[PDB]
């Protein structure tokens, strides 16, 4: 080390106080006050407007969110989409409760958990597929070769429903990237995309209605940042 | 010091090492900044310890391979489904079928996942699954039976009742997955090109015998509130003893596709 | 047991235990392929160790260098379109072809997968006369730069000579930012997941045909499974149909191989890579 | 004796050992008086036990790129200095401008210490640490804030707060280091031609993310005993994590110069 | 902390200790450089090692002989001025060029230096026919004489033989007075600090064309930190502006390394090395 | 690390290993999936361990 003989400033090592994110270091005096010997009100007193548990910003991802709530009826056959595809996480993190809390987060490595609910009368008959394609857009030559056809989807990681059976289906589909995590700033390389096929049309008019929801799980978030890009 | 020094043994000399081998060395230069530069082997990059290039793990995969139906004209002991027993199929609907001109349109087969994964080997055996899905309601009715004939065909005079089979009360259940053995005079059979349409007879060195899903009664339904037809689906899975052996084949050349 | 109200054998399920044996016994034989192949196999990630043939230089002159992308190597070469108009009656005939190029044993299991991470291994060889062969890597790109240099100072370089070793081998190690690359084409463009490099093979003196046989590094390690690529028939490769100036095969190729004979069918008249879009 | 010998195993015989390799072995000859003559290591020759030839040390030397000011008509929040977090820069005023013709004059710029050390690699990893330099008195007065964005840009709709920062009352302070970590997808982002210039959102492939020194107010002086002017000095060093890899590149040719 | 009235970072105090970071906590990431690159960089020393191809002897005759100085391969070579002419409108371009040379892995590595210490390595390639090739090493001065000898008696002489080992590989030991040399030119005259020695490369049947590549022996070794040295763009090297006898590029180089093409830029006219009085 | 290397011994060189011996070892190459690859020996074959080619 070079060595420094100082004896006309002091090493002002105090009036430097970080918050949580901001350091500051200050010069000449810092100076604080208030209305003193504070106390608070217990709990009975206020906490009407809580509830008996907190929320991180952890959780508002382990929240399941409705992403899809439509039908498809018995005109669509084998091999064709019963419901939009879905690219993960960005047609899932784009939903206000999932972006307001992303945002301020560089970005995100965690797995995704897309689950679909089913409304089946007991009449009704059929089998529908969910698949999931890895990181859609650094192979795009093979995406819809891999998910024009059955039995092209099924073999990649893919979860079934029989229509007259399960009325709830949730496939967890983990991380995977030549990253360590999900660029949130740039949206940049989705792990996944989500495309739902008929394995077997209906057998009756009547349609079937379907949920889609969709988590997070195993979370990791980034590093904070303003998270603005030029344009 | 420097003394002599003795001979040594008589060496013979190559221009390559050998491409066939898997194993024991290779005497390329490393354009590294070292020799012997490798990359430590990192696992579950899929997110599961699952060695997804194993073979034992690719073979294990269900992959649909045909469909059938099965309605209320369907008469007792009719087949609805009959296949020789063999990993390697075609993929039904799943052709790739591009234009040539304005008007000349070419289809080609595509492989099945056991087709292509044994593709580069010729010879196969193990243990099968036959998944069997019935896409109906709990009201639907039906028996179906399932009979492994190990090294005949299934033609007239043959009784299904030699044979291990499963009779099936499809009254609420609606699937169906037995794991086929390997029953053959042969310790190995052969990797071909897939053929439906053909008897055991013929094929006789590519497949063991011939599975039948036959119907032991018509498709009970009240036409009022549900459908006459259910479709069979089937899959195919390949057991776990599944072995294959001598690399000097390939069945099926693949390609990469061009962005547009 | 073998069926039921459950999904009797769904994926996850199916990779660790199977269905009950329609014999209600155990169904399983003991694996005796060392004791009839005399070897095992088990893994692809050693089946793609083995070297075969996979391009060929030939339409440029009488050149000192070639270079081409690394990645492009593991994938499967384009398979093309090719017209064929009859000299005489002239109507059109129309088949599939390979362009001075051929898949390999790695790329028939780099095809199931999304990413890569390992080095690969190319080999040449020359035709006669050639002295030696010299294999370099670069960056392809000097980012930030509208054109890269044609020299460097500090790459690899590695030098093989064909009279006395006439198989140019050499090995090209994994240089990318990134844990495991990617090796097929796309449109990305904010920042990169492929590790860009070229390779520059030199023939001392210069030559024209260049063949080269790709493998697998003993690092090489696939990641993702994404499933069976498009694929062609290997017996469409005897097939023809015979037209007037001679033999038009279903599948056509050229000498990438320098040990394959020169298949009898007549060079096409445009080709016409297979897109993604015109799948249907 | 003389008795014959086995075969040995087959060899494979090359032109050359691998130029690009640094390790394992050498084919050449010794001019020496005896073969493996080699000048034993003599540490410390140039004063110090630090090893000058290790990057580990060359990489955490100080280096000025760029100098700013900072004056009584600088408006609040108003960005100083904005970079690229990245190691490789240009040298100021230092380039090499040699006379072509009587009359024709032509300028290479030229590279910082670690762009230099880095020019020959492809990647970079670690922490930098960034110095500024307030050329002024006790008697000058003023608040900077450097916060690092290291996913974004510093554009419009950019609070800094979101973000590290400092806040650093500059009265009797005069300097300022801080080691700016490294946060990116990626474990390694890529060397370079520098650009000032440039936002992060281009070279996305070869920054972090951009650094930002920001007024927080005016300077105050009083004009008749100190200036209105201060300079900022900003410099480079490379933390201590800072690792390098891929040497399959180069940006810098160096040369030699002729007395004169 | 990070701010004060002492100097925060000076140099001492960089080489062994970084400043807080701005998180206030630890900065550093672990090091992964083995398990992404497969290789660990850490010292110049090692790196000194790669050879690469430093400078070419083409404009002698067919001789059976070339001698040139060692410490000079060390050296980073001379940038050349070059004056071009255009044979039509008769008006001046101006770039840059390395005549007949180039830099090395180790020039990189040996112009932040002043002083070296060990042995240089030389390989050597030839043209076609040549049968052998021979190096010894000779000092260059017999001290006290205005000449110095053709001959030696108890030199050292090192063969290789090209048609069974086509690239000669030879390694000139450390021979100087001093614990470590140097190996720039100065005009110092009383006594002198390099090892001044020749290293004479012959070839059996005398040829013309000699192509030297040049890297660190085991024993290389610099001595003390100097700075970085004038540089040149490297993406300069593909920069040209069109002229009518043909291209003029920024950076000009020859064909000094027997394995990369001949760029297609004319000659110059005139040459001047760039002088250290010439900077501006 | 990249130290010189002492000399070795004289070898000679043959297109072939010798014809005519049954033992010692084999040039070929293994056009197997490994090299060395070999079928383990199974007696009694023709029903008895009587070793039917001695």
């Amino acid at each position: 080390m070079a060595e420094q003989i100082n004896e006309n400033y002091e090493n002002k090592q105090q009036l430097v106080e970080q918050t949580e994110i901001t350091t500051f270091e200050n010069d000449l005096i810092v100076l604080e006050d208030g209305p003193q010997m504070e106390e608070s009100l217990p709990f009975a007193f206020h906490g009407q407007h809580t509830d008996n548990r907190q929320h991180t910003v952890v959780n508002f991802l382990q929240r399941p969110q409705v992403i899809f709530d439509s039908s498809w009826a018995s005109d669509v056959p084998r091999n064709k989409q019963f419901m939009d595809s879905i690219m993960i996480p960005d047609d899932i993190i784009s939903f206000p409760m999932f972006a307001e809390k992303l945002k301020g987060f560089s970005s995100l490595r965690a797995t995704a958990v897309i689950t679909v609910q089913f409304q089946t009368q007991p009449f009704q008959a059929g089998r529908v597929m969910l698949g999931s394609f890895p990181l859609p857009t650094l192979n795009p030559t093979r995406v819809k070769f891999a998910t024009n056809h059955v039995s092209r989807l099924m073999l990649l990681n893919h979860v079934q429903c029989d229509i007259a059976k399960e009325t709830e289906v949730s496939l967890r589909i983990p991380f995977v990237s030549p990253y360590n995590s999900y660029d949130l700033v740039s949206k940049r390389f989705p792990w996944a995309k989500v495309v739902g096929l008929v394995y077997s049309p209906l057998t009756t008019t009547i349609p079937v209605d379907f949920i889609v929801y969709g988590h997070f799980e195993d979370v990791e978030l980034g590093c904070p940042t303003s998270g603005m890009l030029a344009q | 010091s420097k003394p002599l020094l003795p001979i040594a043994n008589p060496t013979v000399l190559r221009p390559a090492n050998t491409f066939a081998i898997t194993d024991t060395n290779d005497m390329s230069h490393s354009l590294a900044l070292s020799n012997d530069t490798n990359v430590p082997f990192v696992k579950a990059l899929d997110g599961s310890g699952l060695d997804e290039m194993s073979f034992d793990y690719l073979k294990k995969i269900p992959q649909f391979i045909q469909s059938k139906f099965f309605t209320t004209t369907t008469k007792p002991q009719e087949v609805l489904f009959q296949t020789k027993v063999m990993p390697h199929y075609f993929v039904p609907g799943g052709d790739v079928t591009v234009a040539m001109d304005k008007d000349i349109t070419r289809t080609i087969w595509q492989p099945s996942h056991l087709a292509y994964i044994t593709s580069m080997f010729k010879y196969w055996t193990g243990s099968l699954v036959y998944t069997f899905k019935f896409v109906k309601t709990d009201y639907h009715s039906g028996r179906v039976e399932v009979s492994f004939h190990p090294f005949s065909d299934y033609t007239t005079g043959t009784y299904s009742d030699y044979t291990y089979r499963i009779i099936v009360d499809l009254r609420e259940k609606s699937e169906f997955s037995v794991t086929i053995p390997f029953i053959s005079p042969v310790p190995y059979k052969r990797i071909s090109r897939p053929d439906w349409d053909k008897p055991y007879s013929k094929y006789a060195h590519a497949s063991t015998g011939t599975l039948v899903l036959k119907a032991l009664t018509s498709l009970k339904a009240t036409n009022t509130v549900v459908s006459n037809s259910v479709e069979i689906l089937i899959e195919v899975n390949a057991g776990d003893d599944f072995n294959v052996i001598a690399p000097i084949e390939n069945i099926f050349f693949p390609f990469s596709l061009s962005p547009g | 047991s073998n069926s039921g109200t459950e999904q009797q054998n769904p994926r996850g399920s199916s990779l660790l235990t199977d269905p009950e044996s329609i014999t209600k016994s155990d169904p399983y034989n003991p694996n005796i392929s060392l004791l009839i192949s005399g070897e095992v196999f088990t893994n692809f990630r050693n089946l793609i160790k083995r070297v075969n043939f996979r391009k060929a230089t030939t339409l440029n002159g009488k050149r000192i260098s070639d270079t081409f992308d690394i990645n492009s190597l593991i994938e499967a070469p384009r398979l093309d379109i090719a017209q064929y108009v009859d000299t005489e009656t002239k109507e059109a005939k129309y088949g599939f072809s390979y362009f001075w190029s051929a898949p390999t044993t790695l790329n028939i299991v780099a095809e199931m997968y999304a990413l890569y991470r390992g080095g690969v291994r190319v080999k040449v060889v020359t035709e006669k006369g050639v002295d030696f062969v010299r294999a370099t890597v670069s960056p392809q790109q000097t980012y930030g730069s509208d054109v890269a240099p044609t020299t460097h100072i500090s790459t690899p370089l590695a030098i093989e000579q064909i009279p006395i070793k006439g198989v140019a081998e050499f090995q090209i190690p994994y240089y990318a930012p990134c844990l495991s690359s990617s090796f097929r084409a796309n449109s990305e463009t904010f920042y990169y997941s492929s590790g860009r490099n070229n390779l520059d093979i030199a023939t001392s003196p210069p030559s024209i045909n260049r063949y080269y046989a790709v493998g697998a590094g003993d690092d090489m390690d696939f990641s993702i499974f994404i499933g069976t690529p498009p694929c062609i028939h290997a017996s469409q490769t005897a097939q023809f149909t015979k037209i007037k100036q001679g033999k038009v095969y279903d599948l056509r190729y050229d000498q990438y191989d320098p040990f394959r004979e020169v298949q009898d069918g007549t060079a096409f008249l445009n080709a016409r890579s297979i897109e993604d879009s015109d799948l249907l």
